[PDB]
């Protein structure tokens, strides 16, 4: 059945990837209210949609700072993807459009902030919430894997938490569609796999290596691998000797050894058995997969809601003028997009 | 502690993705 879930999902995703949606909306139909996010390119403003009322949030990328940082291809990807899928834990793409100088993604609003600034505050998750939320990475990277999707660039920072306390993946500026083997180095110091810092031609295993970053951050407090420089993270990463906090349960750790796992024939998600290696770990013994997908379980923290609009879930941030200069920019870079 | 060493740290604010 999920096989048949799957198969289904493949030929919605392919649709919409042979034949993209594009210029479904215009910057006048919103009203921007605040800038409630940044990076890893460009910004995340809550904005309002005059003629519904409804609350979005709005990415928007200057065309000419993505030219100049050599992210045409990942951008024009990330709009491809994120039109195309489909999921409960993805943040959904409403809109897309671009004028002389900006791209725009208004993308559904996702008010219970980021995970990465609940985590900080409280310091750590305990097991079973740290569980509940790897379940549904575990299903999402089953979902996008089997679109040939890679995401690169798990973490906190883009896990949003919705109105029900459960994920919407948010970010898809290195995700990719590639059935082989790829090498671009991208992705966050913390969660690189091994074989992006050594350069060696990679695969969707190093979305479930970063797996086995998260779960250990969620549940530690602090990631597997950390130094106030990244070369000083990369070193640490590639002997992949991790220790545990003495408070992770021997289930954690023997989950997270064979996510950590330096050696692809061994590394969990990677395997002739796949995400079912995940899936039916001892740790995840008491996940409903099936009630995890239909949000049936009870979310272990629901973030408080003081209104449509509200932002104090999110940090502050300074707020820069939407330029849109008289002259097109970048025209046939973006001719797709 | 090791709680310690990271928030001493300068890497416990928001991480940015990296690029060559
Ligand atoms: C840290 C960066 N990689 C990035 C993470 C996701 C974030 C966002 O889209 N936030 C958002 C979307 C929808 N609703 C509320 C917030 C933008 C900043």
């Amino acid at each position: 059945s999920v096989k048949e879930f799957l198969a289904k999902a493949k030929e919605d995703f392919l649709k919409k990837w042979e034949n993209p949606a594009q210029n479904t909306a215009h910057l006048d139909q919103f009203e921007r209210i605040k800038t409630i996010g940044t990076g890893s390119f460009g910004r995340v403003m809550l904005v309002k949609h005059m003629e519904t009322g409804n609350h979005y949030a709005m990415k928007i990328l200057d065309k000419q700072k993505v030219v100049k940082l050599k992210q045409i291809e990942h951008t024009l990807n990330e709009k491809r993807i994120l039109q195309a899928v489909n999921f409960p834990f993805l943040v959904k793409l409403e809109f897309s459009f671009k004028d002389n100088s900006n791209l725009y993604m208004v993308m559904e609003y996702v008010p219970g902030g980021e995970m990465f600034s609940h985590l900080r505050r409280i310091g750590r998750f305990s097991e079973p919430h740290a569980r509940f939320y790897a379940a549904q990475i575990v299903l999402t990277f089953e979902y996008l894997h089997s679109l040939d999707l890679i995401y690169r660039d798990l973490k906190p920072e883009n896990l949003l938490i919705d109105q029900q306390g459960y994920i919407k993946v948010a970010d898809f500026g290195f995700a990719k569609r590639v059935k082989g083997r790829t090498w671009t180095l991208c992705g966050t110091p913390e969660y690189l796999a091994p074989e992006i810092i050594l350069s060696k031609g990679y695969n969707k295993a190093v979305d479930w290596w970063a797996l086995g970053v998260l779960i250990y951050e969620m549940a530690a407090g602090y990631p597997p691998f950390f130094a106030d420089q990244p070369i000083q993270i990369y070193e640490k990463i590639v002997s992949g000797k991790v220790r545990f906090p003495s408070h992770f349960s021997s289930d954690l750790k023997d989950l997270l050894r064979n996510l950590l796992q330096v050696d692809l024939t061994k590394r969990f998600g990677n395997l002739k058995n796949g995400v079912n290696d995940i899936k039916n770990h001892k740790w995840f013994a008491t996940t409903d997969w099936i009630a995890i997908y239909q949000r049936k379980v009870e979310a272990p923290f629901i973030p408080k809601f003081k209104g449509p609009g509200d932002t104090s879930n999110f940090d502050d941030y300074e707020e820069e003028e939407i330029r849109v200069s008289i002259n097109e920019k970048c025209g046939k870079e973006f001719s797709e997009f | 502690t090791t709680y310690a060493d990271f928030i001493a740290s300068g890497r416990t604010g928001r991480r940015n993705a990296i690029h060559d």
